């Protein structure tokens, strides 16, 4: 089981703090097959959206937690409709992605520039109904634990010096960025909803350490997360073929915080050579 | 410096509720006759053609008046009170209801209205009506068109506060521009009936380009040692200009020049945001340190990425240019 | 929301304007925050996201309920539960005689707990006010006005930088840390705590730097000894005057000798030393605590 991770901490019981974000991974729900009750649609079209939504957010720096709350919310929301056309899956991802910068982000783009960079296929208008929409269907629950948010948790736990201190950042800016690449890849394929954010992180962590260090940041057996490393496999593979990219620099960014913008490169040319 | 505030803002006075209602009618009775208006029992206020007057009426009486007098034209005839407040009002001008609402809720009668003024008249007589209510007999008085370059001089300093993106405010006609500066300036009462009784714009404009650059410091009127602001230091948070007109939650009116920099001033109890005038700024009672004379507020920043971070409102009934 | 009668106006918040109205079906009165959408040109405000996302997440007998959300055209309501007063008018109506200690212990030891709740949540309030404490008839303080609340991530990233307001604003804010965390919370506790005992503001300043000598003065000036990286800090300028220490028999006289040290921890300059919420709870001072009934004035 997931024992426990967590080290001593101060400023609150590690056993109440682990509870919760358990508690977290086991109350937002998250279903693989949310798109057969939207017939036209196809998982394709559901990586188009999300790739897309990836540059949407390397143009204007927003952070990685932004995008994977705006997938959450597409991913939450679009599993409590029906029948969705492909001609309202920009309107809905730019909402989630509007929804999500102004949760997360502390100066998140105004509304003219999100309807600007949907190239008049949306409107300022359309934007706000559409999150009203949203934020209504997902019962006012926009605060998920992210896949991202528990990688974050791993490599904290992964290099710790004096106990406590897990609230500062303390880890590698480079092996950061490659499992979050890994992550950005397997994220565009809707089976990845298959397995827990909390085991999709550990696997991908995995992938790129040893199968103890994953054990001792996470917790979790590998009877756990076998079955999300043998899918992650094929994606795993094509990304270590290609190589991993490295930490660039963004204007008006600090040096200490540019594995946490989010970088689109290449995923739709990646993910058919996985799915192959 | 930079003011990403939209200061549109002020004008519209959020603050006063959301539903309105937006009459968008005119009327103006004729350039010389003898006329009945009905006047607002409390509001001080001397009002210039061209401003906005905000106002919360709660008294019975008022309420019916403005009610009935919504459908029947909507002037009142707003008197410029002299030094001797109660009665004794020789001129004055005309209101416009523009901006209507009632509020039953709460079980109040609470009427939120908006007018803007229009005529300028002098008051022949003074009667009675058969509630607490005063109809003016007022001749109006006529607009005297007789220029240019005293309006571009006076622009020359209207820049410097509030720096202008266009001739979109300040309208070309001499009239219109002359009231609207004289809607700004910080001067007090006496100098107000002055310029409201002088008649053609260019005389106006000649008082007006007159006390912009000859008057120093805004002090303290109640004990009248302290300096309290510089022109320096004013600058205008709303396309009215430095000064406008506000209501606060008990009816009152104040006109609240907007600056920089004050000083002699100490606060009393703590920020708040209630009923602010400025949407986004949190207001702070403000006196003078000598006589303990109310004389404005300090507004502070409240939200997140405000280019102003704290101003201040002076009331101008307690100001003395100097 | 044709089933709400209004009744009187409350006052306003962080955002919207909050309104006292009966439930014609049950009859219990609630508080009812309004949000005019139409004027708010970034559709629903970021505050009134963040609050409503974690008050559906906080369920303590400490932190004011989110009964309800509703939405009428251009009008976004909070239905939140009603409650009689806040700390601010009490300690007002109680300026004369001062809140009795055992009242005083207790409203400490039900904002700690509270607190202690949200952090084990990883929410930060960051809007620790007495206008934000609202106490009721019963004896219980809950905290409310969660719209500057955020909830900081493991680790902590750079947050927004001013927040709280001036007079509850801790050094570590105030000199520009570039990362800010749980601390922040207890030094306003602390800044209330004091208030309590005292009755008036124990750092009141109008200005930034103004609130940074206020608390100078009271505590000292900090060292590389008491606080490591303040002389690297981004706002630490070494013109700062020199003070030493003001006993605390002489800030807070009516406290006892566990008091003193309670409110020590809880003002602490470090905030690594800084006392947390649950190590707070465990002080001795919370030793024989109760449940006192204020007698409130309406
Ligand atoms: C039941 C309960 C009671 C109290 S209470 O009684 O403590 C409180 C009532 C109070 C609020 C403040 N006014 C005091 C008045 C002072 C005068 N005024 C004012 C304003 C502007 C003025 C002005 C004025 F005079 N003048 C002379 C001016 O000229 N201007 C202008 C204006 C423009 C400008 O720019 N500049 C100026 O100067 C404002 C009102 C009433 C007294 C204190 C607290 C809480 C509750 N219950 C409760 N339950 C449940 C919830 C749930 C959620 C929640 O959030 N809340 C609360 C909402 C807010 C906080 C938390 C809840 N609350
Ligand atoms: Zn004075």
């Amino acid at each position: 089981s997931r024992g426990s991770p967590l080290p001593v901490l101060s400023w609150a019981n590690r056993e109440e703090v682990w509870k919760i974000m358990l508690n977290k991974e086991k109350t937002y729900l998250r279903d693989q097959h949310f798109l057969e009750q939207h017939p036209l649609l196809q998982p394709k079209m559901r990586a188009i959206l999300l790739d897309w939504l990836m540059e949407v957010c390397e143009v204007y720096k927003l952070h990685r937690e932004t995008f994977y709350l705006a997938q959450d919310f597409f991913d939450r929301y679009m599993a409590t409709q029906e029948n969705v056309v492909k001609t309202l899956l920009q309107l809905i991802g730019i909402s989630s992605l509007f929804i999500a910068a102004k949760l997360e982000e502390i100066y998140p783009p105004k509304l003219h520039q999100f309807a600007y960079v949907t190239d008049g296929a949306c409107s300022g208008d359309e934007i706000l109904t559409m999150e009203l929409m949203i934020m209504k269907a997902l019962k006012w629950r926009l605060s998920p634990l992210t896949i991202v948010s528990w990688l974050n948790v791993y490599m904290q736990v992964a290099y710790l010096n004096d106990l406590h201190e897990v609230l500062l950042p303390q880890y590698p800016q480079q092996i950061f960025i490659q499992i979050a690449e890994l992550l950005d890849l397997c994220v565009l394929d809707v089976d990845c909803l298959e397995f827990p954010y909390g085991i999709l992180a550990a696997s991908a962590l995995y992938h790129f350490s040893s199968s103890e260090l994953m054990q001792k940041v996470s917790g979790y057996q590998w009877c756990d997360i076998e079955n999300c490393v043998k899918w992650m496999v094929p994606f795993a593979m094509v990304i270590r073929e290609t190589g991993s990219s490295k930490l660039k620099h963004f204007r008006g960014v600090a040096d200490e915080d540019a594995h946490n913008i989010q970088t689109h490169r290449d995923s739709l040319d990646l993910l058919d050579k996985a799915r192959a | 410096n930079i003011i990403n505030f939209d200061t549109s803002l002020p004008t519209s006075h959020t603050y006063l509720g959301a539903d309105m209602e937006e009459f968008h009618g005119r009327t103006l009775h004729d350039d010389d006759s003898c006329q009945v208006i009905p006047v607002l029992p409390q509001v001080m206020m001397i009002l210039i053609p061209g401003q906005t007057l905000p106002l919360q009426l709660f008294h019975p009486q008022e309420v019916s008046m403005v009610r009935n007098l919504i459908q029947k034209d909507r002037t009142f005839a707003v008197l410029a009170y002299s030094n001797v407040q109660e009665r004794e009002a020789q001129f004055g001008t005309t209101a416009e209801i523009y901006a209507y609402r009632e509020e039953q809720d709460f079980g109040i009668e609470i009427v939120k209205v908006k007018a803007i003024g229009r005529q300028r008249f002098k008051v022949l007589e003074l009667r009675t009506q058969s509630d607490g209510i005063q109809q003016a007999k007022v001749q109006i008085l006529p607009e005297c068109v007789l220029a240019e370059t005293l309006m571009d001089r006076i622009k020359k300093q209207l820049r410097e506060w509030d720096e202008n993106l266009k001739d979109d405010s300040l309208p070309s006609n001499p009239i219109d521009f002359s009231y609207r500066v004289a809607a700004c300036l910080p001067i007090d009462d006496v100098l107000r009936i002055q310029l409201l009784k002088i008649g053609s714009a260019i005389q106006r404009l000649r008082c007006e380009l007159d006390i912009m650059n000859k008057c120093t410091s805004l002090c303290c009127k109640q004990c009248q040692e302290t300096e309290i602001t510089t022109k320096n230091e004013i600058f205008s948070l709303s396309l009215c200009g430095p000064m406008a007109a506000y209501v606060n939650p008990h009816g009152y009116v104040h006109e609240t020049l907007t600056v920089y920099k004050a000083c002699n001033l100490n606060l009393i109890g703590r920020p708040s945001t209630e009923h602010s005038w400025f949407p986004g700024y949190a207001w702070t009672v403000a006196q003078c340190k000598i006589c303990a004379s109310h004389i404005g507020w300090k507004f502070t920043a409240t939200k997140k990425d405000m280019s102003p971070q704290k101003f201040w409102g002076l009331t101008r009934s307690a100001l003395l240019p100097t | 929301m044709e089933n709400f009668q209004k009744v009187e106006k409350i006052g306003e918040g962080t955002y919207g304007v909050v309104y006292k109205a009966r439930n014609k079906l049950t009859g219990e009165v609630v508080a009812l925050k309004k949000i005019r959408l139409d004027t708010e040109t970034e559709g629903v405000p970021s505050t009134a996201i963040r609050e409503i996302s974690l008050l559906k997440e906080l369920n303590h007998p400490n932190i004011v309920k989110l009964l309800d959300v509703i939405h009428t055209e251009n009008k976004l309501y909070l239905v939140f539960e009603f409650l009689h007063q806040d700390l601010k008018k009490f300690m007002d109506a109680s300026a004369l005689t001062g809140i009795p200690l055992p009242l005083i212990k207790s409203y400490l030891f039900q904002l700690l707990q509270g607190l202690a709740f949200c952090h084990s949540h990883r929410v930060l309030h960051r809007d620790l006010k007495p206008q934000n404490l609202l106490i009721n008839t019963e004896g219980a303080i809950k905290l409310a006005d969660f719209g500057l609340a955020r909830a900081f991530g493991v680790p902590v990233r750079t947050y927004t930088h001013e927040v709280v307001t001036l007079w509850y604003r801790a050094p570590e804010i105030l000199l520009g840390c570039k990362y800010y965390s749980t601390a922040v919370d207890i030094w306003s506790l602390g800044c209330i705590f004091a208030e309590m005992v005292t009755r008036r503001a124990l750092f009141p300043g109008d200005s930034e730097i103004d609130q940074l000598f206020r608390i100078f003065r009271t505590l000292g000036t900090p060292d590389e000894v008491v606080w490591p990286g303040v002389t690297s800090m981004p706002d630490y300028k070494p013109s700062f005057p020199k003070w030493a220490r003001q006993d605390f028999s002489k800030v807070v006289p009516p406290l006892d000798e566990d008091g003193r040290s309670l409110l020590s921890q809880m003002l602490h300059y470090d905030p690594n030393k800084r006392i947390s919420a649950k190590a707070a709870l465990a002080h001795p001072f919370f030793q024989d605590v109760t449940k006192p009934v204020p007698h409130l004035r309406l």
